[PDB]
């Protein structure tokens, strides 16, 4: 409901907030196709920084893989992938910085 | 056009006519911009530029634009192509000068899509002073614009360590 809804019940502020909550949670509750599904999807919204919150949350997420991620977790961040600059930026210094620690690693550190 | 044989002169008698454009009309004008850009073996050109500048010093002048606005970023275009072909020059310098004084998005796109090419087109030298000019510029200013500037240029960075 949360997400449809919002989804066409706006506002930007509300969706930092239950980012930053969701952020933590991810694949302790599963039920991944949906939630992925959900998730290009507020990415799909303008903003280099609607757009910003995906990734963000995922981190926790990414990290902890679910009942299908790490592979696949891998290929994604390769499979979705931007420019515009700083947005372009925010892509490839993620990966930058994927790009910097093994990326086992580099969830660990990051992460906390 | 397609007398393709297409003759040095012809193109060159073009700005005569385009004094005219001073006594406004966008529309007319704008098609003449386009028209205009096409003659240019990156040649006839600095007569040209410098009427640019003219046209430039012209474009300050008090103005209410309305209509005039469009057609800079038209003629920014126009001139953009140019470049693209040519070695360029001050003249160059000036629209980043120009540019500081200005005060609206399109043209920092533009000026963003500088950012970009320029990028890629790195002969540099330029580019140095003009970042110092910038650097004033900076100093010299704020804004989201700006703001947003910083971060790309920074994001570019070299020395002066």
């Amino acid at each position: 409901h949360l997400c449809e809804f919002i989804e066409d019940c706006e506002f930007t502020v509300l969706a930092t907030r239950i980012l930053h909550l969701l952020g933590q949670e991810g694949p302790k509750t599963n039920n991944p196709s949906k939630y992925i599904r959900f998730i290009y999807n507020r990415v799909v919204l303008e903003h280099e920084e609607v757009r910003a919150g995906a990734v963000s949350a995922l981190a926790k997420f990414g990290a902890q893989n679910e009942e299908m991620l790490p592979s696949i977790l891998v290929l994604l961040k390769r499979c979705v992938m931007d420019d515009d600059n700083e947005v372009r930026d925010r892509a490839t210094f993620y990966l930058n910085v994927l790009e910097q620690k093994q990326k086992a690693l580099n969830a660990g550190y990051i992460l906390n | 056009k397609e007398h393709p044989a297409h003759e040095r002169v012809l193109q060159d008698l073009v700005m005569d006519i385009l004094r005219v454009l001073s006594t406004p009309d966008l529309e007319v004008r704008k098609k003449t911009l386009q028209l205009a850009l096409d003659l240019v073996s990156s040649r006839n050109v600095e007569e040209l530029v410098i009427v640019l500048k003219k046209e430039v010093i012209k474009t300050n002048n008090v103005s209410e634009h309305e209509d005039t606005d469009k057609y800079r970023q038209l003629l920014v275009r126009t001139l953009h192509s140019c470049s693209v072909r040519f070695p360029d020059m001050a003249a160059n310098v000036i629209p980043v000068l120009m540019e500081f004084l200005s005060d609206s998005n399109e043209a920092a796109a533009a000026d963003v899509l500088e950012f970009v090419r320029e990028a890629i087109q790195r002969f540099d030298n330029l580019r140095m002073l003009i970042v110092e000019k910038m650097l004033e510029v900076f100093h010299a200013i704020k804004s989201v614009k700006i703001y947003r500037g910083a971060l790309w240029i920074l994001g570019e960075y070299c020395s002066t360590k």
